[PDB]
RNA sequence: UGUUUGCAAUUUUUUAUAGUAUAUAUCAAAUCAUCUUUAUGCUAUUCAUAGACCUUGGGUACAGUAUAAAAAUUAUAUAUGUAUUAAUUUACAUAUAUUUUUUCUAAGAAAUUAGGUAAGAUUUUGUUUAUAGAGAAAUUAGAUGUAAAAAAAAAAUCUUAUGAGGGCGGAUCCGCUUCUAAUAUUUUUUUGUAGUUAUUAUUAUAAUAAUAAUCAUGUUUAUUACUUAAAAAGCUUAAUGGCUUAAUCUUGCCUUACUGUUUGAUUAACAACAAAUCUUA
């Protein structure tokens, strides 16, 4: 007799997500907020944007 | 058209839409007001077991497909960006960069006994063993060429963390647990430790740490979390090291705590764990590769930069 | 143990015994499903086909491409298959710079920035 | 048209509550007088038990 | 508000709800779903009239114009043939009322709709115990060499159903047994009933023999019969009954 | 059905799930928290903003399924309750900001551009759905940028030196390898010499082409979609590219 | 009215009707604790009602973009402000608690439980690759390959048959045996290797040929079958043998780790006897 497991899942929330270029998209989280506002990420950082001028300070 | 005939003719896939003012009376919140009772049940009241007790029981499980099973997940709630991402331009970019043409006629590779057999004239060659993997003791998994049959693929991602101070301090386990259960939105397995060191104070087969696995859009959604809000915000960070790769697809780094915290699913209540209690994680993400180097070409078309190491 | 009561309490509600049951629907509601179900598999089908279909016909462009390429005399003195033994070369395709961090970072979004196109872009 | 059916419903159940009152009844008689009966066989120097 | 109808829940519902058919109830997603199998069935539709007509063609064809001849237009008919019976059976496997009419028992088994689920669910519990019975009692290889069973087959003694395998007692064997069987391929066919005992002991012998109990031929039946009392298979039922229906029994001792 | 299928998903989700625990993410009576309550008693008792209203448990939890024209489970409405969520609705003090005095977000930019809007086919931020492609006319024929290949290159050194001297340096591009994705031949007039054209692909990350100072006979250049290109190239011409194309 | 509220959907059984065994309904049990107040409360608005912003309250709302019309409703002891009435009656408002709704301090975070039976799982050790803290030594994730539309036909070689009750002698036993059938074997004589999707060529969207892909009507975390040397791990304790298709592991329900008598063996246990071991009814 094989246990049947159910499955324990947290509330989960939709959530549109706004990135530094002011681009969004919705994504599926645990977290209330309805929009996350990000500052800082891969559209602003010099690791992914190597040919951005904008961002290099030499 | 005889064929035709054989089909069924009460079709309801073929009526039409149904009508606005039938759509007008269609009120179910008022059905069951205005009914002032209780509707008789239906007489078929079959309901899903808790075990599964053999293939010729009576009583038998459905699929987890069936919505009144137990194991039932309701099914996307939406559309990963990065999956989408991957399956519309990343997609024929590795299926065009790692390409090796096959000329037309060219015969099949017929795949050679990697346990070797004994062949020759001696008499003791007839019934040995068949000798062992030449090189390493175990079989390594052979490299499929990137085609329009095979793209390397994101399947699953597995976010662990070993705590060994949690024996003494019981509540480094259940903050652990916790993280585990924003950063990913499924309930950790507990882990526990399984050798004996008298300098590092870990005794076996305690508690000390524990586990998650996400698969399918979650697994997609993780990766574009951590890709693109994650790894951007770590400080001084240079890439993930060059030497990652279990040699069969499989990529795998490790997190700090204070890159932990950066997840917006673990800053968003920082305040809510005690401090220096919330850990770091070690990910690895199971690819549909099967080398290294197809790996790492998957993660490069997913926005990952790595550094030599 | 006030912040750690509340821990405990956030994995009270995930357990097995507190956990919402298994849903009972009707027979009108089970073929509901049933119906929303086979769609769902049935575009998931058509949404497969049309992917693969068009990865085997760009894949064919390419075939026949290297096909003919394979059989050129050229440029010039360069004899037959020069061309074709060039391209099928993998220099750098499995290094660390094989794609440019700029396109592959790229990923879709749901509405554009402030600025979709940076036309103004200078080597 | 639907409190006719309910009590068609409740009729059938209490209808079978009562024979089923009635064979619970039966039944622990009969469960009386075989835990109430008492076999003296002859078995052995004219003793009964 | 008679049992005519149906349940009680059923015929609660009917006289509280609307007359609306089930395919038209005006839910969102229920729709969108409907629309897109719609759309599909009029795709295998179209299907079908592509490969009927490409048959004609082929059929026209002279065997001489195929590289491999006859032989060459078979396989290549059959092939044909077969995808069409796939895709009469996709046109249908995706609707609501098809599934609802086939679970009611209501289905037209003159169709391979109906005949290809009623296969199935015969395949996913009843199949499965008659195949562990002809294993576990060694009815192969004692009385054929392999046995695949092909069509379902419940008996019953005095409108009881009886399990596979399941000892009676005599007197409940007295009398023939009524079969209950589906066949899941069309058209109609003879049958042949054999009741064989594989356990009459010999002692004269030292051995076992066999005996039969009951033989009867020329049985028609169509996929959709259901119901055949072997009483009535010389008098209401055409056939040919070779052997009347001889009580089961056994002596004591014997297993 | 993709739109009433998520939705329909994201309410048995709702049944399913556990409950959410706000106190698990807002300390009690602060003004996070009393934006939370504010904010939840408006939605009836759901936390979350993009099924509407609907209660797992109940009496009435087995009404959980909309009619059709619900306008509850398309992507404008709940964007719409996404955007109306994340005003904060209560300042800092702890008290109720007026119904005037609230702030909106800053709403998310559209789908469809000005260019879109005018039709310039010279402009890379048009029909952000779809590929775009690049021809360029030669003094007159469209065609993708070209040029034959020199015993001293292979067929990735020329494309890359072709499209420098067709369109300017200011782009950053990408050539997908040294692998050709599609080919166009000419058959040789016997006389005429034909020719064997090897397309390579590129991607273009940011940049703009630019024709002036081209070493090629070039006049002019556009960025179409696939369907344009149709009508556009020739007819042989695109029988033999059309392979290449994508999805979108 | 247990069972999800729009409608004959699981298994067996009871009863009733029609019917001559079947058909429908119904009942019970098994499988499963799905939560159920049709509103009595809440919300918005308006008015009486003081009057410089108050109690208490009377109406209004018309519900598929479902709705104010239930997002979760119990009960009690003490004391207090307001008001009440023939009342510490009532409601209101708190504070102090005690309470049911099991619904909020993770046993699906813990214990190495070793026998019977049933189902399920089938390399778990070591080695090795990689992996925040992490180091010689901590955890986690990996480490074989194949197949999954479909065959048809002729002969030969045996071997089997409670197949033809085959034939000839001494239906069933024995020796000879012909035929048929089945498994296996041949590198055997072969025939066929489609359809679907697309590509290329030719011909006038279709036909033909060639090439490539193709387990897939199915919640890709696919699934299923076969395959994956030896050693090692595990199996109450040494060693040897054995088990991986169970004798290991997991789970459910259990206590046959039962009572009496008894068969045949251990080439007539230990080169006797006895205490023993295995086994049958
Ligand atoms: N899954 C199958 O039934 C199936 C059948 C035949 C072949 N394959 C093979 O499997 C591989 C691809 O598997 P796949 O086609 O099943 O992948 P898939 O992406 O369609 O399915 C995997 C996951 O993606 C989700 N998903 C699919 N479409 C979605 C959408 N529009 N929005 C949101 N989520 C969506 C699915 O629900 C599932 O969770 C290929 O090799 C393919 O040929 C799969
Ligand atoms: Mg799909
Ligand atoms: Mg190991
Ligand atoms: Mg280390
Ligand atoms: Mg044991
Ligand atoms: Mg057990
Ligand atoms: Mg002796």
């Amino acid at each position: 007799a094989t246990f049947v497991p159910r499955h324990r899942r947290p509330y989960q929330f939709t959530q549109l997500v706004q990135l530094s270029d002011g681009s969004t998209f919705t994504v599926r989280t645990t977290m209330p907020t309805a929009l996350y506002k990000s500052a800082k990420d891969s559209r602003n950082h010099l690791l992914w944007q190597p040919s951005d001028k904008s961002l290099k300070n030499v | 058209i005889p064929d035709l005939a054989e089909l069924e003719t009460r079709s309801a896939l073929d009526a039409p839409i149904p009508s606005e003012e039938d759509k007008k009376e269609f009120r179910p919140w008022k059905r069951a007001a205005d009914r002032k009772a209780r509707l008789p049940s239906s007489r078929y009241q079959y309901h899903p077991p808790k075990y599964n007790r053999g293939p010729l029981h009576p009583i038998q499980s459905p699929p987890s497909s069936d919505p009144i099973a137990r194991d039932f997940v309701p099914g996307p709630f939406n559309m990963p960006r990065l999956k989408e991402t991957f399956r519309t331009v990343m997609a024929s970019d590795l299926m065009t960069l790692a390409y090796i043409h096959t000329p037309p006629g060219t015969p099949k590779k017929e795949p050679t006994e990697r346990l070797r057999a004994w062949e020759g004239d001696s008499p003791y060659f007839a019934n040995r063993a068949r000798r062992a993997p030449r090189g390493a003791p175990e079989l390594p998994i052979r490299e499929r060429d990137i085609s329009f049959r095979n793209i390397p693929e994101i399947k699953e991602i597995t976010v662990s963390t070993f705590v060994p101070l949690g024996l003494k301090n019981p509540d480094l386990l259940i903050v652990a647990r916790a993280v585990l259960l924003a950063m990913t939105g499924t309930m950790p397995e507990m882990t526990r430790s399984k050798n004996n060191v008298v300098q590092w104070q870990l005794q076996a087969n305690k508690p000390a740490g524990c586990k998650t696995t996400i698969y399918g859009n979650a697994a997609w959604e993780f990766m574009d979390r951590l890709i693109h809000l994650v790894l951007p915000r770590i400080k001084d960070w240079k890439g993930v090291p060059a030497s990652t790769g279990d040699g069969s697809g499989n990529v795998q780094f490790g997190l700090n705590p204070e890159d932990v915290q950066l997840f917006p699913e673990v800053e968003c209540n920082y305040d809510m764990y005690p401090a220096k209690m919330i850990p770091g994680c070690h990910i690895a993400i199971k690819t549909t590769a099967t080398s290294d180097r197809q790996a790492k070409l998957l993660l490069q078309s997913l926005g990952v930069p790595f550094y030599s190491n | 143990d006030p912040r750690i009561i509340n821990i405990l309490r956030h994995f009270a509600v995930l357990s097995p015994k507190r956990i919402p049951p298994p849903l009972r629907f009707g027979r009108n509601r089970y073929l509901r499903h049933w119906t929303i179900h086979r769609a769902w598999l049935l575009f998931r089908r058509q949404q497969r086909e049309q992917r693969e279909r068009i990865l085997m016909q760009q894949h064919q462009s390419m075939s026949n491409a290297c096909e003919e390429l394979r059989n050129t005399e050229g440029p010039g003195t360069r004899e037959t298959g020069y061309l074709y033994r060039v391209a099928m070369l993998k220099n750098g395709v499995y290094g660390l710079k094989s794609i440019p961090i700029e396109y592959a970072s790229r990923a879709l979004v749901e509405t554009p920035g402030r600025q979709a196109w940076n036309h103004e872009w200078k080597r | 048209v639907i409190a006719e059916l309910i009590k068609e419903k409740l009729a059938a159940r209490a209808e079978y509550n009562a024979r089923q009152s009635a064979l619970r009844k039966l039944q622990q008689q009969k469960m009386l007088a075989r835990r109430g009966t008492r076999v003296l066989r002859l078995m052995n120097n004219y003793s009964y038990r | 508000g008679g049992p005519e109808l149906g349940s009680r829940r059923r015929r609660a519902a009917l006289a509280t709800t609307g007359n609306l058919p089930f395919e038209q109830l005006p839910y969102q997603c229920f729709q969108d779903a409907r629309k897109i199998l719609q759309q599909d069935r009029a795709a295998k539709i179209a299907q079908i009239v592509k490969e009927t007509e490409k048959i004609k063609l082929i059929e026209a064809r002279d065997a001489s114009e195929f590289e491999g001849g006859e032989a060459a237009k078979q396989t290549r008919i059959k092939s044909l043939r077969k995808y069409i019976e796939e895709l009469k059976i996709l046109a249908d496997i995706n609707d609501p009322e098809v599934k609802r009419r086939f679970e009611d028992g209501r289905g037209d088994m003159t169709k391979p709709v109906y005949r290809f689920m009623a296969e199935r669910r015969w395949r996913s519990m009843d199949y499965k115990i008659i195949a562990q019975r002809i294993s576990q009692f060694h009815v192969v290889p004692d009385l054929l060499p392999a046995f695949d069973p092909t069509m379902d087959v419940k008996l019953s003694f005095r409108g009881y159903q009886v399990s596979p395998g399941a000892i009676l007692d005599s007197r409940v064997t007295e009398v023939a047994p009524t079969l209950r069987m589906q066949v899941f391929d069309k058209g109609e066919r003879l049958l042949t009933v054999v009741v064989i005992d594989s356990d009459v002991p010999d002692v004269t012998h030292d051995n076992f023999k066999r005996r039969c109990h009951f033989l009867a031929a020329n049985i028609p039946w169509d996929p959709s019969k259901t119901v055949l009392s072997l009483r009535s298979v010389g008098d209401r039922v055409e056939g040919d009954v070779g052997k009347p229906w001889l009580p089961p029994f056994a002596q004591k001792g014997s297993p | 059905f993709e739109e009433s299928f998520y939705f329909y998903q994201k309410r048995l989700n709702e049944r399913l799930t556990a409950p959410f625990r706000k106190d698990f993410y807002f300390k009690k009576d602060t003004a996070a928290d009393l934006d939370w309550r504010i904010k939840l008693k408006e939605r009836h008792g759901v936390p979350a903003k993009d099924i509407g209203r609907y209660n797992p448990r109940g009496r009435m939890a087995w009404n959980d399924e909309v009619l059709v024209g619900s306008q509850t489970s398309s992507r404008k409405h709940m964007v719409e309750k996404l955007l109306a969520d994340a005003e904060m609705r209560v300042s800092e003090d702890g008290e109720e900001i007026p119904a005037e005095d609230r702030v909106p977000v800053e709403k998310p930019m559209p789908r469809r551009t000005e260019a879109d809007e005018k039709g310039d086919v010279k402009r890379l931020d048009r029909a952000l759905d779809k590929t775009l492609y690049l021809v360029v006319k030669k003094k007159a024929k469209w065609m993708f940028p070209t040029g034959v290949v020199p015993t001293d290159e292979g067929l990735h050194e020329t494309a890359a030196r072709i499209l420098a001297e067709s369109a300017g340096v200011n782009m950053n591009t990408w050539i997908v390898g040294r692998v050709p994705v599609a080919h166009h031949v000419v058959r040789p007039v016997f006389l005429k010499k034909g020719e064997k054209i090897f397309f390579l692909k590129g991607r273009i990350m940011a940049g703009q082409a630019d024709l002036t100072d081209n070493l090629h006979d070039l006049v002019d250049f556009k960025w179409l979609t696939q369907e344009e290109l149709r009508s556009t190239l020739a007819e042989e011409y695109f029988h033999s590219v059309k392979g290449m194309f994508a999805e979108r």
